């Protein structure tokens, strides 16, 4: 089994760098083809996707939140969303997708999720 | 497609089915994934690749994907399926749906 | 006139003509775009283009030869080199789905749809055929081929835009956008046929025969040596002569070949910048083994490729462990001993090759940049040549109705797909087997297995390939 | 190579006598196996 | 002693004794004769070595180090260095004529063997 | 005469049986022998290895051939023709290559 | 007129040979064709 | 690329010939699936008046 | 009975295949060897009473 | 692949080859039916 | 196919029909057999070869097999048809279904 545990800093309102981390238990992350996503969910609204990253540095982002967030890997799965003048606090999940074969359409979905952390802003 | 359409909420009784709609442009030639999010918990991969179910998901969930829509059919809904169901595709990044509140 | 599905090899004392036939399927593209990329690496990123075309990749050797025909190839001949190649696209049945709306799919047949076929005889477009990727052909003639989508990488201009360190290769003046619809296009409707007819350059053979002699032991085991070997060092040499028992200090007139990072058990051996850019040169050069059999077990190397499965499917290079190569082979220098793992080129040298096997490539491509050495034989198996067999690109067409005058009625790409048959023939100039006045029965030619699980045969998708690769050097030369 | 489609061959994961090779996806660009090496760079440095 | 040698850890160690053909093993420096580790004696002992004065001339020789300004690193091995010229070890009155290039493939350069001589595919039978 | 190169070639390795240097002495030609590749075992007490015969090992009996039987007074020839080989340039240099 | 394989039996890759009852001849060197 | 090759190599341009070929024509008809809406078969009796 | 080295897996798709579409025709044209006849006639006599 | 053609032996003692009158023949006879017909 | 799908239970009244589902991949080109197991008794061959009934089974049982499903229709269910109905095919060994509890 593979489980994903998060790390929540708490709450900072006046525009500081929101830092998170997701240590993966059960299997290492530099062991093959698996994306590592960061997914939001507003309380009372649908899910929202920030971006995912491969272990070799390549990272896809959301086009709406492109110039604010930053995913990184030091076997930690960090997230460094800044410019929090818009009060988005919602919820931060971690999720893993198996990398598809043809690169065109997604062959797999987010089967192992994290437990979820509640950030406040 | 790049913007998935999904209604607000559905109403059901025990002993019947509840079929939802996940509209989208050219969604028949795409993969749609369903996620079961019980309240207070993370979502779980309910139905993947429009027909299949994993081992942790019971054999009462089934879906479809035809034309410009993708449905999720629950056969014999129990008193534990009151959960937000989201449809998710891949229009080259990731596209999440709105969510049918059950 | 007779329409035939052709398959089978016909041997001679000269060349063998081996043809195969598969059923291909040009699937669909709901968008005929070009779809650049958006990689956006963060640590030199990549930059590509996704063409809406389908090429086909018949590169490997296990398609032209049946296992019985490969066994007949190994136990009878002593060389192999290709000299001709024709690719015929047989009967085409481009058809259209009508979307039964309650059934979902109803496939009638279309006589007005076509299949755009382009052959790149001028090498105008980038060549992605010979790199060893998981879309080649079915191994058995009963399965259906799905040919891969065409795409390529270019060179752009690396920027740094983001928050922390986000790089992205944007388009430069050197970057190129090859639209394949600026070409000649055999349009190739229902029932049409088309050929390619390539002719291979003169390539050196692959010598499917081992050796019954070590290269460093080619002397008379009696009689000693006419020359001498030092005894004392430090300015007063005092050389002594040799007897017949001096085998570890016998002077050789030819050195062994290079062993640049041959070790045993990431990125392997790798060039690049400081510690993290580090692109991999994974399966070594062609002069090195990455799997053989020492006195107890199988040694497997850092620089190995798996060819499947995991545990791995590696070719047993027993003909490199013989002639002074191998994995943990250090070289020693008496400099004021220095254990080195790298062995240099050493002007007079012989290193025979990494052996070809049943599932190896045939060609790759020597890149258009100049001053190659030696590059007559590529890694991952195969030859590798300037002007390789050209790529056959296959789009279908975007038939784009209906409209109604103003409206965007229907789907406007309606839906179409094309099935067909590709019959690929290739002739291999075989050389005669080398002579031996041997008196011993040579070892038999059978693919390696362990116990119970036999090689290529159906079992209760059924058909299973062996654990080790079926190499091609099993008869002796005699050097 | 084709930027899609991965690679037919494998790359090691564990070392020390028990290899346990794994396959590749299309994102494995830094460990893609090349059939031709680069040329020599005998004392290429900067100032 | 074994000279320069390949092989396993420290004791298998077969010898590649008279170097490649691109190297001298005996010449004359300013005072004496320098005689090398990788030399063969051709008789006698004290030895009978060919005086390779035409390799000491063109930037070869025995104690010839190469230097690199890497952040100098004294190296004794010199690489092939894509544009290069190394003329040969000279033939003499008692040298060989051919040896044999072995039937294993991909030779470089092997047109001239060590111990003197040419060395050729299909030698005199 | 082994025109087909069927048997292993032990001629050009530099061993102490070539010919007399002066034409008055008598040549004693050497005995033919060869090394092969076998299969290394380890049988003994401490560490004794021994290369036994394998399937790749070969036993070339030379009496499976054509044999000019060549009695008393007989003559026999070989008549080899050398391949095109590069010359040996028996001339030095009056100039350093780095000083040109 | 035997063939007389070998019995080296090294102890530390040994050798393995065959002793043919034949005589070859070795005119390899240069000092035989040329007088001084 | 061809316009760049035109500018950097020549010094004049003037047209002298023009042919317009209307290639393979596939006049077809929609059958109005009434529940799907549109189903396009192919028509061999329909034509395309070209003047 | 598992597969041995003498066991064989004849895939019939390694052959020549008259593909023979709609309306097509194909022939075989075998020629029998010289075989002894079947003699469709009994006997009006016992062989032991001749 | 048809089965390979090699004379039968058991272990170590190889077929026709000289050993330390030397030359030894295998334990079983080398029969001639080793490829298949296919009947 | 090699794994037959069948729901848990169905609810019916006297005077109507109760149609069950026996899902399966490519079940249209296969034979499906139905078995009537009253409680405390062995099963009996109800409907064989997707349409036929034996002499011991009355003429109110009929089935079908089309596409990826095979149904069993009871015409006018009485107060003795409350029995577990299993669908059974032959995917080269034998494949039994789950059972619709009536």
């Amino acid at each position: 089994q593979v489980q994903l545990q998060e790390s929540g800093p708490g709450l900072v309102r006046p525009s500081q760098t929101l830092s998170l981390s997701c240590t993966v238990s059960g299997a290492s992350i530099s062991s093959g083809g698996y994306y590592w996503s960061w997914i939001r969910q507003h309380p009372g609204k649908g899910l929202e996707w920030i971006g995912h990253i491969y272990y070799s540095g390549t990272v896809y982002y959301n086009p709406s939140l492109r110039s604010r967030v930053s995913i990184s890997i030091d076997n930690q799965l960090s997230l460094k969303v800044a410019s929090v003048t818009a009060a988005d606090t919602a919820v931060y999940y971690c999720a893993r997708v198996r990398v598809d074969s043809v690169r065109g359409a997604g062959d797999n979905g987010f089967d192992p999720w994290g437990h979820g952390t509640l950030v406040t802003v | 497609a790049a913007a998935l359409t999904q209604p607000l909420s559905v109403s059901v009784s025990p002993g019947q089915t509840a079929i939802f709609t996940c509209s989208g442009d050219n969604l028949g030639d795409k993969y749609v994934y369903w996620f079961q999010q019980r309240p207070g918990q993370s979502p779980a991969l309910l139905i993947y690749q429009d027909n299949k179910r994993p081992s942790g998901i019971p054999e009462r969930f089934s879906g479809s994907n035809s034309g410009n829509t993708a449905t999720l059919t629950i056969s014999g809904t129990q008193s534990t399926d009151e959960a937000d169901y989201y449809c998710q595709t891949w229009d080259s990044t990731v596209v999440f749906g709105g969510g049918t509140k059950l | 006139v007779k329409s035939m599905w052709s398959e089978g090899a016909t041997f001679s004392a000269n060349s063998v003509t081996c043809t195969f036939s598969r059923q291909f399927l040009i699937p669909y593209d709901p968008e005929h775009h070009y779809k650049v990329f958006s990689p956006a690496a963060s640590s030199s990123p990549i930059m590509g283009y996704s063409t809406p075309w389908r090429y086909l990749d018949f590169n490997a050797l296990n398609l032209f030869f049946s296992p019985l025909e490969f066994q007949h190839l190994i136990e009878n001949y002593g060389s192999i080199a290709p000299d001709a190649l024709t690719v015929t696209i047989s009967e085409i049945a481009v058809k259209d789905v009508t979307d039964k709306t309650g059934g979902g799919v109803q496939v009638t047949d279309s006589t007005t749809g076509r299949l755009c076929m382009l052959v790149d005889h001028e090498y105008k477009y980038p060549y992605v055929l010979g790199q060893g990727q998981d879309t080649l052909a079915p191994e058995l003639p009963i399965w259906v081929y799905f040919p891969p989508q065409y795409a390529y990488l270019t060179v752009g201009d690396v920027n740094t835009q983001g928050i922390s360190g986000d790089s992205k290769k944007l388009a430069s003046e050197e970057s190129a956008f090859y639209v394949l619809e600026h070409s000649s296009f055999q349009l190739l409707g229902t029932g049409g046929t088309a050929t390619m007819s390539y002719k291979f350059p003169p390539v050196p053979p692959e010598n499917l025969e081992g050796c019954s002699q070590h290269f460093y032991e080619m002397y008379n085991p009696l009689y000693g040596s006419r020359l001498g070997v030092p005894d004392t060092l430090g300015g007063d040499p005092k050389f002594r002569s040799l007897t017949h028992e001096d085998h570890a200090i016998q002077p050789q007139n030819f050195m062994p070949g290079p062993l640049v990072n041959s070790v045993s058990t990431l990125t392997g051996l790798s060039t690049g910048t400081s510690q993290n850019t580090r692109i991999s040169l994974r399966p070594g050069p062609v002069s090195q083994p990455y799997h053989h059999w020492d006195t107890d077990k199988y040694v497997t190397g850092i620089n190995a490729i798996s060819h499947g499965q995991g545990v791995g499917r590696f070719p047993n290079e027993k003909e490199q462990l013989k002639q002074l190569q191998g994995l943990n082979m250090h070289t020693y220098f008496p400099n004021k001993y220095t254990d080195q793992i790298e062995r240099p080129l050493m002007v007079g040298s012989v290193w025979n090759r990494r052996a070809l096997h049943y599932e190896s490539q045939l060609w790759s491509k020597i890149p258009n940049l100049d001053d190659s050495f030696k590059t007559q034989f590529a890694a991952l198996g195969g030859w590798g040549l300037h002007q390789p067999p050209p790529q056959i690109f296959l789009k279908i067409l975007p038939q784009s109705g209906p409209i109604g005058g103003i409206k965007s009625m229907g789907i406007t790409t309606l839906v179409q797909y094309a099935v067909g048959i590709m019959t690929v023939t290739m002739t291999f100039k075989l050389g005669p087997r080398k002579a031996t006045g041997r008196w011993n029965p040579q070892p038999g030619v059978y693919p390696p297995h362990a116990a119970g699980h036999l090689p290529y045969v159906l079992y209760d998708h059924g058909y299973e390939k062996p654990e080790e690769l079926w190499t091609a050097k099993s008869r002796v030369h005699p050097l």
